[PDB]
RNA sequence: ACCCCCGCCGUUAGUUGCCAGCGGUUCGGCCGGGCACUCUAACGGGACUGCCCGCGAAAGCGGGAGGAAGGAGGGGACGACGUCUGGUCAGCAUGGCCCUUACGGCCUGGGCGACACACGUGCUACAAUGCCCACUACAAAGCGAUGCCACCCGGCAACGGGGAGCUAAUCGCAAAAAGGUGGGCCCAGUUCGGAUUGGGGUCUGCAACCCGACCCCAUGAAGCCGGAAUCGCUAGUAAUCGCGGAUCAGCC
């Protein structure tokens, strides 16, 4: 009937929804490819259907709010990559080995005082 | 020069404020200037009684304030005239209408402004420098404490060099996060000059 | 087509080659072609008599440009010149006028360095 | 429908505030909406540690203001009795508009 | 292009004290430390000395100078 | 890295070839962050590589880097006075990392006001063996095999 | 802080851009804050002391 | 660039508004 | 290590949230309704070389499984005994010395903003991986009482007049910018770059000459990538893009 993953990257947050169909995607409302309009990334969410044969057999509503339409993209493509898990569990056997199940935990790093931008030092002369 | 403020580091945990109320925007500065000026006289009052800390809670013009004092008797007053005098000069300085509660300190051998405030004397009288310390270090010790420490700034002695005193016993973990280390400051003016006194003290733990 | 004052602006869009007149910037250019209703992109080649009177009337009769203007500034600053006015004296000692520090970075308006002896050892740094 | 927000610094001042509120008036009323949280207003106050130069010291201080909602609808006098007046906490400070 | 708005601005110190000299034609010098005050009309042909902040400098005010504020012809720095 | 061996980042393969070698060559051209334009870029080029040449651009690509990776290379050291320029062979790795970057560095050197085209050109002419990037490559181990006198200082 | 320079207390500002902020309680005008009255040092010395209300260390 | 206060990162830049950088 | 922020899961809580799921629609999650989800903030779980193979005396090293995650998972707070006669009596405190019609105090004005020059830290830039115009899309953390300013009107505009809501997860600052789409520019000191200067004008403030910011017209400089020498950063870092805040009338 439905299925769920939720999915998160970078500070984003992607509501997935998998239902057995066509293979469409409407994100946000608009279509896949056109809120995605030119991002040679794009491709990258809908990697974990591909995965296993999918797309072209299931179809999704997906909502995202929250960072940058790359994060997005991230945080899409491991909610295809959970909700493509509570269908089949077994999906997981090579789902997984390529990392898709993971939640990349690189986030933006705090603006230390002393710095310019947490790391960028500022610079001396005759030192 | 380095180290925190003990207790400003560890107010998350083993240590409360000394003010805590709510407030904000149009009031909270005035609300707390207020506060300064009670702090203000009871110090430059109740100094011997022995003050240690001046808790001052609120909700609405009807404030606090619970002073704590080793010797609750010279606060109270006979019969209770001075608690009389003090809980009315309070009113002359904020309309507010504010209680003043007064608890005992269990052995003032545990308080770290106390146990400060007792070497800063000493040291005005003119004693034996380290001796006071060392002293007061043991008595501090020598009645519960799982650690203490006393620090003398310098002109020690009146000497023309300013050195700094120590004496420590017993863990006294200022890294730890969680031990609860009371601290206590006190000055003392002197012929020759000021010179700070520090006492920290160790109890428990977790 | 030639223009205001000695104006010759040349194979360019119309607008682009307004600019070419010293009174004329990128805005005048689309009003010029706003007003004289002409397409700005079209190649001052391209364009038309009829366009170009049109043009050439409207502009040099609706703006004080070229030579005509210089002359006014030039009148202004040697007014201000002429009267006490510390304004004035900026640009007699030949100084900023606008009011910025003179102690670091007046090149525009002091010319190259004029580098001189100096004092070393007192961290100038 | 008397909706309550309490505010603290101290987000036990308040749990514990507002819960009591909670677990009251669930005895004279509707079955309240339960204590909803809400965000935390954080104020940052960066300071130079030191006096005189050192611009690079600092040290953080940060004052967090927390809110807590509830909401009670369905008003029963008795509802008014039970919270009317039985609070506890100092550190708290209360607005309601019914 | 500098700006006020609406109201030019002139200290009444010297203002009601140019103006009642206006009465019996004019008068021989002045002194107000309001550098402050724009120039207006019934200052021209009169004499105001302003102030370096130090000193009290002659300054004859001329039609050619009004809208100005007098501070602009009595400098405050020395140099070379 | 005084301690471990700093290992290699692996990079994810392209969003068309799903070739890793390409990611890095995109991610050479790339600057400020924009992997969009460098993504593009280097797509547009390959169709340039496509229609100007009959071949898969894949292959043209490849090919290019062959040329352009220096197999010998001179690294300073200091023997006795003398900074004597030591001749030597190179890793498998940092030939890739000079070769991408020459050809990107090349490429830039190129006329051709549009960025997609000095790429695609550039890839070709290191093709065939021509270009700057295979200059650079050349001049590299003229470089060496010129100072293979010092080569007894095998490092 | 000269007592004699504590005059800001004298509302009377002829004009109120006149008016300034100063410490209240050392008079330090240089950088006060305005949610406290006190300036960077005090704010500081008291928010370790804990004498100002629910004003923890900040991290993060 | 950021720098011209008469284009649209002009006015950006200098964080204003104005027959360059209207507010819509 | 105990504390804080970020990674995964669950409980409690739902005026944040969504047809997830149903009916309506000015089809705006707008309406009823619903807490599932995102989220909000409080608490609980989880990682310990705990399990598997290999070496080792042990600590542990290598490898593998599960897992959001590991072998200190990523970033903070946190700085030992001491050193430099380090820094600050100008924040405050304080010994000693000195001044008391004044080395005190009030005021107006000027100065701290001077310049032949030297250096440090930066901003903007020299351009096509770019600049300009238009259209169109994703963020976080903050701040708001005479304060944020919706919307409407007059103005090219700064801004002025009018005026709704907000006491601020429910209103406002706010537009994110880079980006995607379409057009223009066509390699030129240029539709690069904006210094400098002339004029007009807004706004704060008793007052903007000295000495404010902003807007519009004109002006349109140096600069075509920088000698010797020299600085930063090991990943969501550098690089690049915009957004907020404190101080604060205004603002350099
Ligand atoms: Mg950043
Ligand atoms: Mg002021
Ligand atoms: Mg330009
Ligand atoms: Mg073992
Ligand atoms: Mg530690
Ligand atoms: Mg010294
Ligand atoms: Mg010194
Ligand atoms: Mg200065
Ligand atoms: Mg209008
Ligand atoms: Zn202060």
């Amino acid at each position: 009937e439905q299925y769920y993953g939720t999915g998160r990257r970078k500070e984003a947050v992607a509501r997935v929804f998998l239902r057995p169909g066509n293979g469409k995607v409407t994100v946000n409302g608009q279509d896949f490819n056109e809120y995605f309009q030119g991002l040679v990334r794009a491709v990258a969410a809908l990697e974990p259907l591909r995965a296993v044969d999918a797309l072209g057999h299931f179809d999704a509503y997906i909502t995202v709010r929250g960072g940058g339409k790359s994060g997005q993209i991230d945080a899409i493509k491991l909610g295809i990559a959970r909700a493509l898990v509570q269908y089949n569990p077994d999906y997981r056997a090579k789902l997984k080995p390529l990392g898709f199940l993971t939640r990349d935990a690189r986030v933006v790093e705090r603006k230390k005082y002393g710095k310019h931008k947490a790391r960028r030092a500022p610079q001396y002369s005759k030192r | 020069g380095n180290k925190i403020h003990p207790i400003g580091f560890r107010l998350g945990i083993t240590r409360d404020w000394e003010s805590r109320w709510y407030a904000g925007k149009k009031q909270y500065r005035h609300l707390l200037l207020e506060d300064q000026r009670i702090r203000g006289l009871l110090e430059k009052e109740l100094y011997s009684a022995g003050l240690a800390r001046v808790d001052i809670e609120r909700a609405a013009d009807n404030v606090a304030v619970t002073v704590h004092v080793a010797k609750p008797g010279v606060v109270i007053g006979r019969g209770g005239e001075r608690i009389r005098v003090l809980r009315e000069e309070l009113a002359k300085l904020t309309g507010k209408n504010v209680a003043l509660n007064v608890q005992e300190v269990q052995n003032p051998n545990l308080s770290a402004p106390l146990v400060a405030q007792r070497v800063a004397e000493q040291i005005e009288r003119r004693f034996a420098v380290r001796r006071a310390i060392k002293q007061a270090v043991q008595r501090v010790m020598e009645s519960g404490a799982k650690g203490a420490k006393v620090i003398v700034s310098g002109r020690i002695g009146g000497a023309e060099q300013a050195r700094t005193e120590w004496a420590a016993q017993g863990r006294v973990p200022l890294h730890t996060l969680r031990a609860n280390i009371d601290y206590g400051f006190a000055l003392a003016r002197t012929t020759y000059g000021v010179l700070g006194v520090k006492a920290y003290i160790f109890l428990g733990e977790v | 087509a030639r223009i205001a004052g000695v104006e010759i602006p040349r194979n360019k869009r119309v607008d682009v080659a307004l600019t070419y007149i010293y009174g004329i910037g990128k805005a005048r250019a689309k009003e010029a072609l706003e007003k004289t209703g002409i397409n700005p992109a079209t190649r001052v080649k391209d364009l038309t008599e009829a366009e170009v009177v049109r043009l050439r009337e409207y502009v040099e009769n609706t703006w004080k440009l070229e030579g005509e203007l210089r002359a006014e500034v030039a009148a202004n600053i040697k007014r201000l010149m002429d009267i006490g006015c510390y304004r004035g004296l900026r640009h007699r000692r030949g100084l900023p006028v606008r009011g910025q520090r003179t102690r670091t970075n007046a090149r525009t308006r002091k010319g190259p360095r004029k580098t001189v002896a100096g004092k070393k050892k007192a961290p100038r740094k | 429908k008397i909706r309550i927000k309490l505010r603290g610094f101290d987000h036990k001042t308040l749990d514990a505030s507002a819960q009591k509120i909670v677990e009251a008036a669930r005895r004279s009323g509707a079955q309240v909406s339960g204590p909803i949280p809400l965000p935390t207003r954080v104020r940052r106050f960066t300071v130079i540690r030191g006096p005189f130069k050192h611009k690079d010291s600092r040290e953080h201080f940060e004052l967090r203001t927390h809110n807590r909602l509830v909401d009670i609808i369905n008003p029963n006098r008795k509802t008014i009795e039970q919270l009317m007046t039985l609070d506890l906490p100092t550190g708290v400070e209360i607005e309601i508009k019914t | 292009p500098r700006s006020l708005k609406k109201g030019v601005f002139v200290d009444d110190h010297l203002l009601e004290k140019v103006l009642e000299l206006n009465a019996k034609g004019e008068k021989r010098l002045i002194k107000t430390w309001s550098r402050r005050s724009t120039i207006v009309p019934e200052m021209v042909g009169h004499t105001i000395a302003v102030y370096n902040g130090k000193q009290h400098v002659p300054v004859y005010i001329t039609e050619n100078m009004v809208g100005h504020k007098l501070g602009e012809f009595a400098p405050t720095r020395t140099y070379r | 890295a005084r301690r471990r061996r700093a290992e290699v980042r692996q990079l994810q393969p392209d969003l068309v070839y799903g070739d890793v070698l390409v990611t890095a060559f995109i991610n050479k051209i790339m600057r400020d962050g924009k992997k969009n334009l460098a993504a593009r870029i280097f797509y547009d080029a390959c169709k340039i590589i496509q229609e100007k040449t009959g071949q898969e651009p894949l292959k043209v690509f490849k090919q290019a880097v062959e040329n352009v990776k220096p197999r010998m290379e001179v690294r300073s050291r200091r023997v006795g006075g003398a900074n004597y320029q030591v001749p030597m062979e190179v890793s498998p790795r940092r030939q890739q990392s000079l070769a991408l970057r020459w050809l990107v560095q090349a490429a830039n050197q190129r006329p051709e006001r549009r960025a997609a085209v000095r790429i695609a050109h550039e890839l070709m002419d290191a093709a065939e063996g021509k270009g700057g990037a295979v200059k650079k490559k050349e001049d590299v181990e003229r470089m060496a095999e010129a100072n293979r006198a010092y080569a007894h200082y095998r490092w | 802080a000269r007592k004699a320079l504590i005059e800001k207390a004298k509302r009377t500002p002829k004009f109120k851009v006149r008016a300034y902020t100063r410490c209240v309680r050392c008079g330090r005008a240089r950088s006060v804050y305005r949610f406290f009255g006190l300036c960077r040092i005090c704010l500081r010395e008291l928010a370790h002391k804990g004498q100002l209300p629910g004003v923890r260390k900040a991290s993060w | 660039g950021k720098g011209d206060r008469r284009t649209r990162r002009g006015k950006i830049w200098r964080g204003t508004y104005g027959k360059y950088r209207p507010r819509k």
